[PDB]
């Protein structure tokens, strides 16, 4: 299915020797062996990329066509508004990794920025996205909970997230997905004892 | 994602290679550059073929996994 | 160098291996009082009735031994002001770092480089079995004397055993055998049984640096693939 | 150039921890031979701890030997197992005239179960 | 003879004295860790020479620990729970019973 | 492997085998290596003009195997026809990347310095023989110890040895260069013949014993 | 083992009176035609393996053994030499010892070299094989 | 390849007050469903002796919970089925451990705590609770360890 | 950055320092080429370096 | 420190173990006349027919040996006025008491502690087999001399090997094993016999540090605890 | 256990694996240990925005196993959870009892000192990682050796050592500190940097090699 | 078994390494005179002790030259 | 030295010219070699070759009257 480093490199040296008589040295440091090694290693990377992509297709692709989407763990994220004491006079710099903490005693959550943002001199109010330092639902927080920035730049007056973060989805194994899909597929049977029995359950007063 | 036979790859490769200079156009079998480029195109051809086979095997495996019809 | 005709001699220096990459060195402020080098030979001579038999088996270990002290005056250093006592303490700590975690844990360096600028000689050395010996005496109330014995791994100009590159002309990996084994792995049980039987049948009736250019070493390897893929019998032969 | 060697023996035991057992190693022997119908090995242990009360009979001891230096990236860095077998004897040993004592353990490489299992009548 | 394993047996070089004799029960008290040992003598080998002292070997077998001195009681663990508890030997234990599962 | 030799005035083919291999008996197999017709060595060149490729005359080179390869039929066949192509094959063949010889000697221990070139017509340049061995030593010296993507512990710490030009640093540099040069098994030994200083400039030269 | 040359077998459990499984293992082995020993499992490190294979003295089976190199540089002492302790001229492989020449089919069929027997005349070497 | 089952256990397995901390939901696991059908349809081998005087032997049948609180008796059966299901795969035939998940054991413990709390009111039948509390911490170790076992195997 | 090997002649020759990219093993991939000062005349080393 | 013109001399002290725990503090009032320290290595050399092989096993047991004389003139003491003869006798009696009490293989408490204060270094030491040799010749009639030899166990900076507190996260003393064993003790002989039968049947069907979280080693303990609360066969399994 | 790494400019993924394991081929295992997609490293930081958790860029931190835990699927699983928090598995989590370092440092060796406290609201204060290690050295060293009611030979002899202020006694205090601190496996070793004897105040400062 | 005479058999004390195992074919190259030897391993006896190095015996049988 | 060769040994007891009764060159033993082996402990830097045989007992002992 997939080849290895040596399995490709050796075949490449064999073909090189067979095609031409002009090359006979394959020691360390030869530009040819170097080129061949870089080629082999690139090809192994593509082979592993193909393997991972086929693995993902086996896991999710065949069932996703029926509109059923799998829940994938991701960092909580959302829009955060920063207010300044006065209108800026010079372009301000906000590095990635600018860190965020909640002064509320019931919320020890923390966020950080992934990419660099800049505030233009003419601007006075800037919206910057932030990402939680922890995965899952731990990142979730109600509106107005940060109230602070770690970079201590005295131009900033107050900070607050306009909307609650709810994108910190939990991790669910494919067993439950497969179970629910199979249950949906079995419920479509017609003219069967078990299906008829299942269909009698829809009425709330039909129990026994 | 489609097959590309060795000679198709090799031709595209040499065609690109000749852009910007004309001190390479000699590709007899004895040439070493031809041998290297034949070997690279051989490996790319094998990569495409194994990719297509592995795709088919992945399709089969997903069909196994989805309905549990081992 | 010495003190004679040429400019001032350079003292003896010791190079140790830094844990964190790179190297650290140690130069003696005071040249050793005694410096002995033993270079024996491994050869034995045994006379017969009317002749003498001499046999030899190479050069023996060249044992280096020397004795030195440390001066009481301070002297400038590369960093700080270190007196003789500190110098000898640092030497002790270095030897103990090379020796105490040698058999246990791990040491980055495999050997020690011993530089004799005064004698214009260089060698790669390892701690002897006698090992370091420090002693302080009545008639040297302020000083500290050290006695060390060493065994020469080899000349410093040569390269390390593990860092040697052979000729390696042509392909080193026989890819024919590799693909033969890969193809044999997929074969069915009957195919493998028939290949064993065919191998036995050929066997019982016999007597009656891979490079295809300028060599015939990789002959049967190419046949094995070709016989497997094409199919000589159910499994193959050889 | 002359080769340099730094041996580093490990021992693993399965029924006292194995890593503490391996620490008090001093020497061992491993007689293996196709000529005879029995493979036997011996281990010498230090007298720091009372092994007589600890090591129960018929335990399995695994031995691993480090041929050469780890970081050098030599082919010998493989932690190849040298022998595995079942202990069948443990005895105090010591000549107090020479002011020294040791504990000796010996066993055979899985020949003990078969050899002892006699199909009686 | 069931209790051959777990017993102690070897050879001991005690100090050269005529008190030790074949077939006699041997009591040893270990001062190293306050332990007590019991043994049975099966062999003794004497050695006398002016060149180096005077020694006496004491071969022992069937040895056990936690000995008691009172009235020759010895080690109470010698008569273990498996000494007398037993049962008659017959088949049906291995391989004989597998065919008779009707 | 082999030793080079030349035909001397009225030297007989018997005489060569006896002097190098001891026994005269070996000349018979030794003529097949040099592919010689019966007049194996002949004094006159106008007599070599009879059929030039199948003879040797006064002043011509000869090939002398080592005794282990004397009896090998493959060594016989190869030495018969290859003749001068021996040295090239035995030192091996490789792509030439000393395109800018004036240039790479202005920025050593920096990357991106070497490059393919073109010789002849329509084919990448190649190097062979002793030039190949030099080029390879040169590249090995100008590469840092752990920078090739496989088989590391290749190269030198020459990029690390820049220091106060006191002599201990110069012996250190000498030893590193000698280690780097002696890494290749093809080379027998190296040894320094000069080291020399010009303020902030080191200079020196090394002799290397290449196998025949 | 030699499946082709060995027929069907009826080996009894109690062939050896109150013996060990090793004693009963030897009968099944039918030495020296098959080699039995305990050795580490290189293919699966960390555990042992019981080996039972036909003897490697066959040409193709000899080549199937993995080679190992060792130069003189690791030799501390050596004691190796020829010997005439083992010397036989006639070799035969009798079948299981119930079959006997005076009450049935062909008993045995030996082999010898004419030049070899001059130095060592009629030196026989017999092995019973339970299998045949 | 199934060990025969005791007659007691086989008979047992084949078929207002509310606690503030933990409550039940009467949910069965997929793995527990498959076993129940196997026992209902196929005639599993069964033993004849009843030496082991533990578990449901004279404890779960002796108590008056069977007649007084039959709903509570339905919780106990579910826990036994869920306890017998997890013990089934690991000991033998591990192919059925694919259907078990984290939530399967989560709900079982909650059901355990509710029935256990209710039994605490009765002063006679504390013997049943004695085993249930030990079993309660057994399910929690599977709960915090079952996701690692499947990925390892 | 803009500056690479040929620029690391131009800038350094005119007395401006810059950092050079070395692709591997040297700790951070980056080493600084020189210690030249802003003084015009490079002949004198006390002023220049 | 030594007398270096920056600090006054500081003399050696021995810290012996006290019978009821805690320690003495014997400090010398005149420092030693000879002081020697050896550092042997376990390196061995074997000579093969074509090469030399260098093998090392690490640091070996160090030896400390020193010799000196007790002062003559009376000198005040931190709790007395003790003369040189009383000091020497106190030394002899400490060493006699330490040596004699070691008749159980090895003292369970400390070894000796050796504060070599003069040059900054600290060791844990034991009486060497040379012992405390005391002599008094014709020369210097009123001065005693003492010869001590010692072997180093380890630096005093490092606590005892076995006494080190390991991580011990999770639970080293699992309750599952304990209550399983209690269950099986409580079972009836027929119950255990049937459990043995079931175990043997399972074994026939084979073919043809602990933490409840993020660990699989304790999987069997949770399963072994079951099959007793639930009647999985007349007795548990495994 | 593990090592940290910081991604450098255009850092080749295979260069990491080589640089810490010698062979290149273990990069398949390393990227599985760090739950990376095929783009294992990328120059541009805007590309990370799309799949931050499964995509690393320059200056990001990766986790390097030691060689023995390379192929262990369970270590791969756990190492996929504790990403840049793995320290917590070695040093651990414990309850906070240092309610004020302004309190016990002025009262020293005595009964009735430390106490549990609450950070935030409702959740009892659990102190973790390096901060657990601070507490587990501090609370250990303040306890006298005999003290604790199970597993004796806890604590230190420090309370005995208030003798005369003369130099030998100061070195004895150094020794008991060193002995007490190296007694826990979580620290490799310890050594003294400096000490300062005031008229009745000992001051000294010590290094400890916490692991990871 | 006809060729028992003219074969080489003994015991060899190679340097202590775990590569050597029972039943494995042994190849030796003699540097003394440029000769080559082939052997078959039938027995190995290991010896490890800090007192003197670390040795490994390699028993061999059925040995022949020109390998 | 090929196997099965015959070696004769002669020992001179005392001085020739003295005209002692020991001047007889009496043969001490004659026999057939049956083993030759390299021997050497390179640790002690010394090697020897050892040859052993029997006094004409080899032909009879080996000649087995088979059936």
């Amino acid at each position: 299915k997939t080849r290895k480093l040596t399995n490709i490199l050796s075949k490449l040296i064999d073909k090189t020797m067979a095609g031409t008589s002009k090359i006979t040295d394959f020691t360390p440091g030869s530009a040819s062996r170097s080129l061949l090694e870089a080629v082999s290693l690139e090809i192994e990377q593509f082979y592993i990329l193909t393997k991972e992509n086929i693995d993902w297709g086996i896991q999710e692709g065949i069932i996703e066509a029926f509109d059923f989407q799998k829940r994938q763990s991701k960092r909580a994220y959302g829009d955060v508004t920063i207010q300044f004491y006065q209108p800026l006079d010079m372009r301000m710099y906000i590095p990635a990794g600018t860190t965020f903490t909640s002064t509320r005693q019931e919320y020890p959550q923390q966020f950080e920025t992934l990419v660099d943002y800049y505030a233009e001199p003419d601007s006075t109010e800037i919206v910057v996205e932030v990402y939680c330092k922890e995965t899952g639902v731990a990142g979730n927080v109600p509106e107005g909970t940060i109230n602070t920035i770690a970079s201590g730049s005295s131009l900033i007056r107050s900070v607050n997230n306009e909307y609650s973060f709810n994108t910190g989805t939990k991790e669910e194994s494919q067993e439950d997905f497969k179970r629910r899909f199979h249950s949906f597929v079995e419920s479509r049977g017609r003219a069967t004892n078990k299906s008829v029995r299942y269909g009698a359950l829809q009425i709330p007063d039909v129990e026994g | 994602m489609k097959t590309r036979k060795l000679t198709n790859i090799l031709s595209k490769l040499i065609d690109k290679t000749m852009a910007g200079t004309s001190k390479i156009t000699d590709f007899t079998p004895g040439s070493a550059s031809r041998s290297l480029l034949e070997a690279v195109s051989l490996e790319i051809e094998q990569f495409y073929i194994l990719t297509k086979e592995n795709i088919d095997w992945g399709i089969q495996e997903g069909i196994i996994e989805a309905f549990d019809f081992q | 160098p010495q003190s004679d005709g040429i400019s001032n001699l350079h003292r003896i220096a010791l190079r140790f291996p830094k844990e964190g990459g790179g190297y650290d060195m140690y130069r003696f402020k005071v040249n050793p009082e005694n410096y002995t080098i033993d270079s024996p030979q491994r050869t034995t001579a045994i006379k017969t009735k009317s002749d003498i038999v001499i046999e030899d088996y190479g050069k023996d270990i060249e044992v280096i031994n020397f004795t030195g002290t440390t001066g009481f005056r301070p002297v400038r250093e590369a960093d700080g002001l270190k007196t003789g006592k500190q110098k000898m303490e640092e030497l002790q700590s270095r030897v103990s770092e090379y020796a105490m975690q040698g058999g246990s844990g791990n040491v980055s360096g495999s050997y020690l480089q011993f530089f004799n600028f005064t004698d214009d000689s260089y060698y790669k050395v390892h701690l002897a079995p006698q090992g370091l010996k420090i002693t302080r005496s009545k008639d040297e109330p302020l000083l500290f004397r050290y006695e060390i014995t060493l065994v020469v791994i080899g000349s410093l100009t040569e390269a390390d055993r593990s860092a040697v590159t052979t000729e390696e002309f042509g392909n080193v990996k026989p890819n024919a055998s590799q693909r033969v084994d890969e193809g044999i792995k997929e074969l069915d049980k009957n195919a493998r049984k028939t290949r064993d039987r065919n191998n036995q049948e050929i066997s019982r009736r016999e007597n009656t640096i891979y490079n295809p250019r300028q060599s015939t070493n990789g002959l049967k390897g190419n046949i094995d693939n070709m016989a497997l893929i094409i199919g000589y019998g159910d499994g193959g032969v050889s | 150039m002359r080769r340099i060697r730094r041996p580093k023996v490990r021992i693993e035991i399965v029924t006292y921890n194995g890593d503490e057992f391996g620490a008090k190693l001093l020497g061992f022997q491993t007689k293996n031979s196709m000529e005879d119908d029995s493979s036997v090995f011996q281990i010498n242990m230090a007298g720091d701890t009372y092994w007589d009360k600890l090591v129960m009979a018929n335990d399995i001891i695994r031995i691993f030997i480090t041929p050469n230096d780890d970081p050098n990236d030599k082919e010998g860095k493989q932690e190849r197992l040298i022998q595995v077998g079942m202990v069948s004897q443990v005895s105090k040993v010591g000549s107090y005239g020479n002011d020294q004592t040791q504990f000796r353990i010996t066993g055979q490489s899985f020949v003990k179960p078969f050899m002892k299992f006699g199909l009686g009548v | 003879y069931h209790g051959n394993p777990n017993f102690y047996a070897g050879d001991i070089i005690v100090l050269g004295d005529p008190k030790y004799d074949l077939g006699k029960r041997l009591f040893i008290e270990d001062k190293q860790r306050g332990d007590t040992w019991e043994f049975y003598i099966e062999s003794v080998e004497h050695k006398f020479d002016y060149k180096q002292g005077y020694y006496t070997t004491v071969g022992v077998t069937r040895g056990l620990k936690d000995a008691i001195l009172e009235d020759g009681k010895g080690s109470p663990h010698r008569f273990a729970g498996l000494w007398n508890q037993s049962s008659d030997f017959m088949g049906g234990l291995m391989g004989e019973d597998t065919s008779k599962e009707l | 492997r082999f030793k080079k030799h030349v035909v001397q005035h009225e030297e007989t083919m018997q005489a060569i085998a006896q002097r190098y291999y001891g026994d005269v008996s070996y000349w018979i197999d030794l003529v097949e290596h040099n592919n010689l017709k019966y007049p194996y060595l002949v004094e006159t060149d106008e007599e070599k003009m009879k059929d030039p490729e199948r003879l040797a005359s006064t002043g011509d080179t000869l090939i002398i195997p080592i005794e282990s390869d004397l009896t090998d039929v493959s060594a016989k066949e190869i030495n018969s026809r290859d003749k001068d192509v021996l040295v090239e094959l035995a030192l091996g063949r490789d792509l030439n990347i000393t395109a800018d010889e004036k240039y790479f000697n202005e920025h050593g221990t920096s990357d991106n310095i070497l490059a393919f070139s073109t010789n002849g017509n329509g084919d990448l340049d190649t190097v062979k023989g002793i030039d190949n061995m030099k080029q390879q030593l040169q590249a090995r010296l100008l590469t840092p110890r752990g920078s090739l993507m496989l088989h590391p512990n290749y190269g030198s710490d020459l990029h690390n040895l820049f220091g106060l030009n006191i002599p201990e640093q110069a012996t250190l540099i000498e030893m590193e260069v000698l280690r780097t040069l002696t890494s290749d098994n093809r080379v027998k030994s190296a040894n320094l013949i000069d080291w020399k200083i010009q303020g902030n400039v080191y200079s020196g030269q090394f002799s290397v014993e290449i196998k025949s | 083992s030699w499946d082709e040359f060995e027929k069907l077998t009826e080996v009894s459990a109690f062939t050896n009176f109150d013996g060990s499984l090793k004693q009963l293992m030897d009968m099944v082995t039918a030495r020296p035609f098959n080699e039995l020993f305990f050795k580490n499992s290189e293919k699966t490190p960390g555990k042992a393996q019981l080996v039972l294979r036909k003897t490697p003295f066959n040409p193709t089976e000899w080549r199937a053994l993995d080679m190992i190199k060792v130069p003189t540089e690791d030799f501390i002492e050596e004691d190796v030499g020829k010997s005439d302790v083992e010397t036989y001229s006639i070799f035969t492989a009798t079948p299981a010892g119930m079959l006997k020449e005076l009450n049935g089919d062909v008993f045995s069929k030996p082999q010898f070299h004419p030049e070899l027997t001059d130095r060592y005349g009629y030196t026989k070497f017999e092995v019973e094989n339970i299998y045949l | 390849n199934f060990i025969p089952q005791p007659q007691g256990l086989l008979r047992f397995l084949n078929t207002s007050f509310v606690s503030k901390f933990y409550t039940p939901q009467l949910q069965l696991s997929e793995l527990a469903k498959k076993v129940l059908t196997n026992i209902k349809t196929d005639d599993i081998p069964v033993l004849e002796r009843e030496f082991n005087d533990n578990t449901i032997i004279h404890k779960a049948n002796d108590t008056l919970l069977k007649v007084q609180a039959p709903r509570m008796y339905m919780i106990l059966q579910s826990i036994v089925l869920e306890a017998y299901a997890i013990v089934n795969c690991f000991v033998e035939n591990p192919s059925s451990l694919k259907y078990l998940t984290e939530e399967d054991v989560s709900i079982t413990r909650e059901n355990l705590n509710y029935v256990a709390d209710y039994l605490g009111n009765y002063d006679d039948y504390n013997s049943v609770v004695l085993d249930l509390r030990d079993l309660d911490l057994c399910f929690s170790a599977i709960e915090l360890q079952l996701p690692l076992i499947k990925k390892e195997a | 950055q803009i500056y690479e090997s040929i620029d690391l002649d131009e800038l350094n020759e005119n007395g401006i320092i810059s950092i050079e990219f070395v692709r591997n093993r040297t700790n951070t991939f980056f080493r600084i080429v020189d210690d030249v000062t802003t003084f015009n005349d490079k002949s004198d080393p006390v002023k220049a370096e």
